[PDB]
């Protein structure tokens, strides 16, 4: 069946159009489970084709990004360590984890970052969990009078939802992890008491993003 | 701070800084104990494993 899978994706036109199917997270799922080389290289090489042979950017984009939601990376890296009798699968590997690098490269920007927060799509994108992104970028949050704290504190104050909550808190948690200077900024906007309130929140993945941030909030002067 | 005044407006923020510390103190350690119950129902049958 991924063998057929796979001759579809070889052609742009049909890349474009089987988008509707969910392919990645199906065949992420057998990568992932299933041991067979077989199995193992075919999909590779459709997710080769897929990023290949799309006709957009775009769409490459879409599909490198549902591949990382998908742990692709991961299991792409724990793939790397393991050794074949066809090197067509580690070259296919090393394929994907350089088209993934340039997509994580992408979705590390400060302006879909900062573009995610102004849609509120706090979705667990994998930005959030970029450490390269958080490490080399969290002073930029300071932009336009501190336009990115306000929304995520703003996120905090007004948002339902356990996953915009939990990410919000996890991104105060990494912009005093990276700028310590920045404790006193959240503080100012009273941050400090949103997260001191979802520690207690119904979901233990907003208590525990939520107890994160607070802990490095109140970790020194 | 050099007056009682002065003392009171930096006593006011220790006050608040060290009820908010043990509040997070508090469910830092708990969170901390849940963690290690997990852990030490885990430890038996991933040793096994």
């Amino acid at each position: 069946m991924i063998f057929s899978i796979w001759l579809l994706a070889f052609s742009p036109q049909m890349c474009e159009h089987l988008r509707r199917y969910n392919i990645i997270p199906v065949l992420s799922d057998i990568l992932q489970e299933s041991v067979k080389e077989k199995v193992t290289r075919i999909i590779l090489a459709a997710f080769r084709n897929f990023l290949e042979k799309s006709t957009e950017r775009e769409t490459r984009q879409e599909y490198a990004l549902a591949m990382i939601q998908c742990k692709v990376l991961k299991q792409l890296e724990n793939l790397e360590q393991q050794k074949y009798d066809d090197e067509d699968i580690s070259e296919d590997i090393k394929f994907l984890l350089e088209k993934l690098g340039e997509s994580v490269q992408d979705l590390s920007s400060f302006d879909e970052y900062s573009s995610e927060l102004k849609s509120g799509r706090l979705e667990w994108s994998p930005v959030h969990k970029s450490e390269k992104f958080w490490r080399e970028n969290a002073v930029r949050l300071n932009e336009k009078n501190y336009e990115l704290l306000k929304i995520l504190t703003k996120l905090l104050e007004v948002s339902d939802d356990p996953q915009v909550l939990a990410v919000a808190a996890h991104d105060v948690g990494e912009y005093v992890r990276h700028y310590p200077r920045g404790k006193r900024v959240i503080e100012q906007l009273g941050g400090k008491q949103l997260v001191m309130n979802h520690m207690h929140h119904e979901d233990q993945q907003v208590r525990y993003n939520a107890l994160l941030a607070v802990q490095k909030l109140m970790v020194h002067n | 701070p050099e007056t009682p005044q002065e003392r009171k407006e930096m006593a006011s923020g220790v006050n608040t800084r060290i009820d908010d510390l043990q509040m997070v103190l508090n469910q830092t350690e708990d969170h901390r104990q849940r963690v290690l119950q997990a852990a030490a129902k885990n430890i038996r049958v991933w040793f096994i494993k």
